[PDB]
């Protein structure tokens, strides 16, 4: 094996769907969503 | 929110953006109308 499928998950849409109240509550946890998106992007680049 | 370049700048927390492609946000189609579909019954409940 050389590479695997490049997947990207939207943290905000996955956790909260399309709800603004849930997004406001999600902002209380800091930058977890940013870290998760960053890690997935790094994996995607590493596959190429 | 001024333009995609400024959104890229404000996502990276920097005033200078190097050459490359950056994930900034997500496009989503907003709804237009509200639809309610309830049964044709009208007889009030015998709560009284
Ligand atoms: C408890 O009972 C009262 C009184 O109801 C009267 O006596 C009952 C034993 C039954 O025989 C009823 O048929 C009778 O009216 C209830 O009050 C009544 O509720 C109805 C339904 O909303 C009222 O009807 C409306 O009245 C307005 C203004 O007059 C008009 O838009 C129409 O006439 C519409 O139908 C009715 O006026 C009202 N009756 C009295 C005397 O106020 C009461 O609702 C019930 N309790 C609960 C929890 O529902
Ligand atoms: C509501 O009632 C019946 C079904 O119970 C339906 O066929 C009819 O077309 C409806 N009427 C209206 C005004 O939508």
């Amino acid at each position: 094996p050389v590479s695997m499928t490049k997947t990207s998950v939207d943290c905000t849409m996955y956790i909260c769907g399309d709800s603004t109240e849930c997004s406001n509550l999600l902002l209380q946890y800091g930058s977890f969503c940013t870290q998760l998106n960053r890690a997935l992007t790094g994996i995607a680049v590493e596959q190429d | 929110a001024l333009d995609p370049l400024s959104e890229t700048k404000c996502t990276l927390k920097s005033f200078t953006v190097e050459k490359g492609i950056y994930q900034t946000s997500n496009f989503r189609v907003q709804p237009t109308e509200s639809i309610v579909r309830f049964p044709n019954i009208t007889n009030l409940c015998p709560f009284g």
